[PDB]
DNA sequence: GCTCTAGCAAAACGACTTGCACAACGA
DNA sequence: GTGCAAGTCGTTTTGCTAGAGCTACATGTTCACTGC
DNA sequence: GCCAGAAACCCTCTTTTTTCGAGGTCTCGTAACTTGCTGATTTATAAGGGTTTTTTAAATCGTCCGAAAAAAGGGTCGGAAGCTT
């Protein structure tokens, strides 16, 4: 249930939350062997309410007093509809509330309206994404077995050959770009691979094909783990990195761009073409994530970079 | 007993008022809204958490 | 769906809710609240589409399939202390309020990226919190004295005293130095303006209680109050999509304290008048919280208070 | 089919319209009034008497 | 645990049937 | 003949009880044109 | 290119139209009846007083239902008390 050991979040579901004699107890069908009774509580901790749960307010009362920060997110833990705010480190607020004020957010304004070092944090960001997609695609061969059998040798030159690319070129505006083709080459390798036949990508969800649908709700679910991760860093989502710098919710995006070609796209046309529903793609999915550390590996991408940057 | 009427006053533009209910004021809440549903089922479930906060 | 909900404009919804002793579930697709009445347990409707934020104070509890309705219409849900009091406090530690925010609805990305631009440097700070003051005089003088509503509820007060105050603090702020000296120019100027203000509505001697410890019922109205204005700003400093943590006036006794810098924009120049007159009404707490939120309907207190930051964003280019 | 809702528009001071109507228009009149008790009784005896006047 | 769906039963509700009264009490 | 009232009786509405699942569907940018 | 109208597609309710099912009812076919043969062996039976099992009523108990009584609540009128003039 420790949903990022790098972050110290738990997924609680099919339970209510509330404080009985002044200690937070978990009300469960496993009554006093549930493991929920091991969650530590203290400034470290972050929850996350998941399906099918209730919280009260002398619960939030109690979590408040140790400084635990709560959030509610859907099946799986992928959508992040609301949490509590994080604070920010500066020398300039002092509240004495206990609750873990984090940096990172002006370690990232400290370098966001430098076009050049923005320029350099897109470099590093894709860097990581073609590693990831070699890893996933080549390295481990759970998708080997699963049924994603593809050629090694188009794929290592196209990716080499990009990661080429990447070492070059002045803006965003072809970094962008480069991405797209790259992009174009891996659907039309992974439609190969899995014999779906010629594909081709719609978007805005005018696709009807279950390749195209699959694909709109495993980005869906990566967008969801993003926000996850940013809410952890505290960084707000405008200040986005590759994405345009008026585009909504940009930074979620780009953060979400490092799992949907390596964890998201296989599985997409593997359960297209396996017939699954849609309820079977989802928890196929979720499982992957897990499998993978996403959360983990998105949160260390966000602190190298800022680390980096300096 | 079983009489209840609740009667709204519009006093102008984007505002309205309460001005009385005749009979049984339990049909309503403070401001005029009635319940959507009603059940004897115990929901609220009040018994299982207590006050001894120390 | 997520669009089709979010298109009251938030500076326009008409509704912000205060509940205690319930549970907030769903139910038939409808978000609703549920009260013990000893008969039967009564569900009550909840209209997400108008609604600005929920307030939830004692013996409540909140499901999560709610939470995805509420966040889904762009709804705040704030954990509070019953009825005037913080949700917690220890020793010098307060916590007034405990904010959920939405998350999964992107906001605008320009206002923050103004904000952030400028929250790093103090003395920029100071001057939006210059900014900040100069419009609460404005708003002050302006319902005070330009409020035909007030004056005929029965709030006749001195004009020429509150020019004098108005003018003595204005000045007195332009003169502020640093951040202490301005702190100190807004307790002179509130306690001035409560001293006006209870003269002016025959109460009499007043005193301002500490930390919502007061007895008398102006206080205590004060107290509650202060809540409402906490919920407006909070839903007006989320809507531009600035974080709450980056205040500029009371952030270094206070999480969140941006929220209370904007509060103060309407803390005062509505609430407090609203307060003494339902004292003096003897009216029920129920009431007064009831008029106080048509009050703030009737004034746009939230578009003010937006319209407020996206100034001072503005002005700090 | 079944679907008959009615929207009303306060104008403030003394005035109100009706301003539109979802499903069966049937279920209220032009000025959006509704019946209030229903028949198939045979009132209204038109077959009694005719219009020839002559 | 929370909510939705399907099936049931009780109660509320409105129209019909029949028998009959034939009203309205300062100057 | 018109209307009231007491009694009947077909819907129609609400809540109760088991039982079963566990959603929420794009997101490349900048800027010129269009409403109040 | 703009505007308008009409037409194709999606979903559910309302009403006949058809269909189906239960069941009710009648009539004739026919496998198993009835009637007729003999003689050795088994079974039934005429009366009535003393004796087992079931029926039947009464009493009791329990439950259910309805009615009546009591409680509860909505409201009006008049009077007294408190406050203000």
């Amino acid at each position: 249930i420790l949903h990022s050991k790098r972050a110290n979040l738990y997924y609680l579901q099919h339970c209510r939350v509330l404080v009985n004699g002044g200690r937070v107890e978990y009300v469960t069908d496993e009554g006093r062997h549930s493991h929920y009774w091991n969650i530590p509580i203290a400034n470290t901790t972050s929850l996350l309410l998941g399906t099918g749960t209730s919280i009260t307010q002398a619960a939030m009362r109690e979590l408040a007093r140790a400084g635990v920060l709560v959030g509610f997110c859907g099946g799986g833990g992928t959508p992040l509809f609301s949490a509590n705010e994080v604070d920010v480190e500066v020398s300039w607020l002092t509240p004495q509330s206990e609750y873990r004020p984090t940096e990172y957010l002006q370690r990232w304004v400290g370098f966001w309206f430098d076009e050049e070092k923005r320029l350099v944090a897109a470099r590093h960001f894709q860097r990581a994404r073609l590693e990831r997609i070699r890893h996933s695609w080549l390295e481990d061969r759970v998708l080997r077995d699963a049924g994603f059998a593809v050629d090694a040798t188009a794929l290592a030159v196209a990716v080499e050959d990009s990661a080429r690319a990447l070492e070059q070129a002045p803006n965003h505006e072809h970094l962008l770009t480069e991405e797209a083709r790259l992009s174009k080459r891996l659907f039309k390798l992974a439609a190969q691979a899995t014999r779906y036949g010629e594909f081709v990508r719609a978007k805005r969800g005018s696709g009807g094909d279950p390749a195209n649908r699959f694909l709109d709700h495993g980005n869906y679910l990566a967008y969801g783990l993003a926000a996850t991760a940013t809410w952890v860093l505290g960084i707000p989502h405008g200040l986005a990195v590759l994405h345009g710098k008026t585009r909504r919710g940009g930074l979620v995006f780009d953060v979400a761009d490092l799992i949907k070609d390596s964890l998201i796209l296989p599985q997409a046309f593997l359960s297209a073409m396996r017939g699954d529903e849609e309820q079977d793609f989802r928890q196929a999915c979720l499982d992957n994530l897990s499998r993978a550390q996403a959360l983990d590996f998105m949160i260390d991408t966000l602190k190298d970079v800022a680390q980096r940057s300096t | 007993r079983n009489t209840a009427v609740a009667c709204h006053w519009i006093r102008g533009r984007d505002h309205s008022e309460l001005l009385w209910i005749v009979g049984d004021a339990s049909r309503f809440n403070a401001q005029g809204a009635v319940p959507t549903n009603r059940t004897c089922r115990d929901i609220l479930r009040k018994e299982d958490e207590n006050d001894w906060h120390s």
